[PDB]
């Protein structure tokens, strides 16, 4: 039921599950409490119902600076993909505040990356939203270092492909 | 017909050949000559009749048992292509209904409990086309791999797949050539490629080392790297070492990179990993060497003979019920079709010849 | 000022030679309220646009979104230098303890600044230098200031041919 | 061999030298087998496409395929050169006379291998040489092998600003 094709599909339900819910459920009742809605439900209400295809669902950091290895929570607190609003393309992340409280990571910094290229290649909008507490400092220079590289891959779109901040 | 001496080299640039059994040849040097040479007896059939040419040699495309036939094979490959390199490939295109038929769901058993069982990749390929349609090229040289074409959402896509059935589904030096050179024609053309994934490396031997499987094999990895149009993977099973790079990887510039549940993405085979890890604790107490050895197998098939580490680190986009396989390759296949991409600026490459 | 000369000196093909010592952001409800924001943007987004060789030396104190800002590897600079005295974190130790601390320091307040000052000289000495900003690349070499001098040549000699440009566009759309 | 290396020469910008002494393809089942014909065709596809400048001399045998093959000017050679033992022909005169005879050859038996043995003599004499080819501007000139120095040095001195492209294309799809 694990050595069995079966078992290896009933897994990948099981890691969907875990990956949807990445942050706890204190978490989530704290950041409802604060009026705030969280990354996926802002993901929904932006994108044209079903469109969603998320990328890097199972993404996993690879920090072992101060005990942030203790846990690596599938996503590395980002919702990132593409999909249609409106019927029109539109690749968005979506900042997981829950997570780590939403700080940037290498990890989620290279996710919001792939998205960022995804629409440079395809020309395509990004619609950012943003929650997050600042950079994950555990990971030291490294979330700086994806900071730079989302900062320069701003720039190269500015005036090809619209890119709108939503502030959350 | 005949097609002899120099004039061969004419139907060899052109992109497809089709041959009909029994009645069409082609050979740059005649059974005359190649007797009074090298003393060797040998009929037009065998030298180059239409199955010599599609099995053996790699030189043409189709062998159609009569004309008739022949000139239908003809009209179906325009049908896929653009009258030229400045426009895309017809369509006729249909908005496809994705919801999980019972077609669909046959994937997700389709991929057997036993690793070494095979189950043909046709099915896999003709799951996620248009009616089930897979127009297959050169069938009968390299079977173990698959190339080919036919239509998603109304609109043409080329199909390179690993096909277990055929010598485990290893690549070798005969199907990197035969894939490479449908991948650069794809390519030229604008046809975008989906690449179904069963690999557990390359076929070993001596000859295929001393033919030239390096620059030979090469030939796939150049033409993956090199292609703008959109590139869809999918990864059923196994994907070992260079191989897995090989066929369609993101390394080498793919867009979406699916992964079955089943999916193995490796450096290598868990025996020939653990043996390279494990020759300082397998060595110790040579008194149940192997009872720890085919655990620390049954450990590394367990930890590392799946998609999530090639996963966590954004390798593979996602890891996707088999099932799912038919709504990701349509819903990339719409953003991707604005994919716009190019390599610096070149006379021409270089690619291994 | 230093957004205007990059761009200038970016749109006629002069190479910009930076040199890095910069703390962080002046701190103030001023420099929030007239738009800080956008308005030290500008740099980053000269920094990133221009494809004339880069050279970037890091001299002292390099902290945050500010060591970004000058002219670092991150928006496409060539070559980043980094002397022995460079300092590449993501920001002061102080602040860095007080939230990578923050806990086993509110334990027992019989000790607190003391615990957190040894706190900051470790991580001081841990990270307060451009040794991990080099395991990862980010910084070309770590020199000796006296070959300062050297690099400079020696790089901008290979950088003269440096082919570069900005995806197809009417103009880019700078923070105003 | 010769493919990939006239390639390399083409894409970055190094002239090519042909030196033309072929009788012809190697007789042989393997060859065939082994896909000559897609693999043999490799070497024409290069000389087409390159477009920097070609200069050709055939010092003794060329016959059918081959020739086209080694830098011809049907493929787009800018200067071809033949020496006087140049020999530019469909193919051998034994299989051609075997082919443009065969009647009065099987006419008979009495004298047939001698008859035929006169006939690959006469053949010889009329079409084995580069005087055909020369007459219809095949081949530019016949020279003095001596003189095969001079004229690729005054060849390559014109032909240096050879501008010469292929229509426009993401890549050729060349034999594999
Ligand atoms: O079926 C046959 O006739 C024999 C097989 C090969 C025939 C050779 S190919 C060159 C030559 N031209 C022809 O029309 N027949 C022979």
């Amino acid at each position: 039921d694990i050595h069995t094709t079966a078992g290896k599909l009933a897994d990948l339900r099981r890691r969907i599950e875990e990956a949807t819910h990445a942050g706890s459920a204190r978490a989530v009742e704290k950041q409802h409490a604060k009026g705030k809605l969280t990354a996926r439900e802002r993901i929904d209400l932006l994108l044209d119902e079903g469109s969603f295809v998320e990328l890097d669902e199972f993404a996993r950091h690879r920090s072992t600076n101060f005990g942030l290895d203790a846990n690596r929570p599938y996503g590395d607190g980002v919702v990132t993909g593409y999909g249609t609003v409106d019927g029109r393309p539109v690749a968005v992340f979506s900042q997981d505040f829950t997570v780590f409280g939403g700080a940037l990571g290498e990890v989620y910094g290279q996710k919001i990356v792939k998205v960022m290229d995804f629409a440079l290649k395809t020309g395509c909008p990004v619609v950012g939203i943003n929650d997050s507490g600042g950079a994950r400092i555990q990971e030291g220079v490294a979330s700086l270092g994806a900071y730079g590289e989302i900062f320069r891959r701003n720039t190269h779109a500015s005036g090809v492909i619209p890119q709108i901040s939503l502030v959350v | 017909g005949p097609c002899a001496g120099g004039a061969v080299y004419s139907p060899a640039i052109t992109d497809f050949t089709v041959m009909v059994d029994q009645t069409s040849h082609m050979f740059i040097t005649g059974p005359d000559v190649i007797k009074t040479v090298t003393g060797e007896d040998v009929g037009f059939e065998e030298l180059g009749g239409a199955r010599t040419h599609n099995s053996t040699s790699g030189v043409a495309h189709h062998m159609a048992g009569d004309e008739k036939d022949a000139v239908e094979y003809v009209k179906q490959l325009l049908s896929y292509l653009p009258s030229n390199n400045l426009s895309e490939p017809p369509a006729f295109p249909e908005e496809a209904d994705l919801a999980v038929t019972d077609e669909d769901a046959e994937l997700d058993t389709i991929v057997p409990d036993s690793a070494n069982q095979p189950y043909d990749m046709h099915s896999v390929i003709e799951h996620v086309l248009d009616d089930a349609e897979f127009f297959e090229t050169q069938p009968l040289f390299a079977p173990n791999i698959l190339t080919g074409f036919g239509r998603v959402e109304g609109r043409p896509v080329g199909i390179v797949a690993n096909q277990p059935m055929q010598f485990a589904g290893c690549l070798d030096i005969t199907a990197s050539e035969k894939a490479a050179r449908f991948v650069r024609t794809c390519d030229a053309f604008n046809v975008p490629v989906l690449t179904f994934v069963d690999v557990p490396g390359f076929l070993p031997g001596v000859d295929q080392e001393h033919d030239g499987i390096i620059r030979r094999g090469a030939k796939l990895i150049f033409a993956y790297a090199e292609a703008t149009v959109p590139l869809i993977t999918v990864i059923t099973r196994k994907a070992f070492g260079g191989a897995y790079l090989v066929m369609g990887s993101k390394h080498l510039g793919a867009d979406l990179n699916l992964a079955w549940p089943t999916a193995q993405i490796a450096v290598m085979g868990a025996q020939g990993a653990v043996n390279i890890l494990h020759r300082r604790t397998i060595a110790d107490a040579g008194d149940d060497a192997e009872a720890t050895r085919a655990r620390l197998i049954q450990e590394y098939e367990d930890a590392l003979l799946n998609p999530y580490t090639a996963a966590e680190r954004g390798y593979v986009d996602a890891v996707i019920m088999p099932s799912d396989t038919r709504r990701h390759i349509v819903r990339g296949l719409r953003q991707l079709r604005t994919k716009r991409e190019s390599l610096p600026p070149k006379k021409h490459g270089n690619i291994p010849l």
